[PDB]
C-alpha cells in the first residue's frame, strides 16, 4: 500500500483429504509482478526463519 | 538499460507448462534420442561443412608432396659426363 504494488492480494489455505494448496494469490499491474512476488516470498521466508 | 521484461512484445493466447527441476530427470533419454539426434544434425550440415575442408586436405596432401619433390634432386647430370 505504501508504493501501490498490487491491486489485490490474499492468503489462502485450501484443505483436502490428504493434500492442500497453501500459498497466496495477488492481483497487480503488468509491471509489478516481480516487485511483489519478491516481497511475497520474502515474507514467507521470514516466518520460516 | 531501458529494456526489461514487461514491454518487450505483445504476446496473446499462448499457454506454457513447465516442471520443477527437482521433479524431472536432468539427463532424460540421453543416448536413447540424443545419439539419433546428432546423426540427424550432422547429416543436415555435412553437405555444407565437409566439402570445403575436404578440399583443404587435398591441397595439404599435394602442396606438401610437391615441396619435397622440389627439395629432391633430379637426374640432370648429362652434358658433363666424364
Amino acid at each position: 500500500a505504501t508504493n501501490k504494488l498490487c491491486q489485490s492480494f490474499q492468503t489462502f489455505n485450501i484443505c483436502y483429504a490428504d493434500t492442500g494448496l497453501l500459498g497466496a494469490h495477488f492481483v497487480c499491474d503488468h509491471m509489478s509482478i516481480d516487485d511483489m512476488m519478491f516481497v511475497l516470498q520474502g515474507q514467507w521466508m521470514r516466518l520460516c526463519t | 538499460m531501458g529494456r526489461q521484461f514487461g514491454h518487450l512484445t505483445r504476446v496473446r493466447h499462448v499457454i506454457t507448462y513447465s516442471l520443477s527441476p527437482f521433479e524431472q530427470r536432468a539427463f532424460p533419454h540421453y543416448f536413447s534420442k540424443g545419439i539419433p539426434n546428432v546423426l540427424r544434425r550432422t547429416r543436415a550440415c555435412i553437405l555444407r561443412v565437409a566439402p570445403p575442408f575436404v578440399a583443404f586436405y587435398l591441397v595439404y596432401t599435394w602442396g606438401t608432396q610437391e615441396f619435397e619433390k622440389s627439395k629432391r634432386k633430379n637426374p640432370a647430370a648429362y652434358e658433363n659426363d666424364r
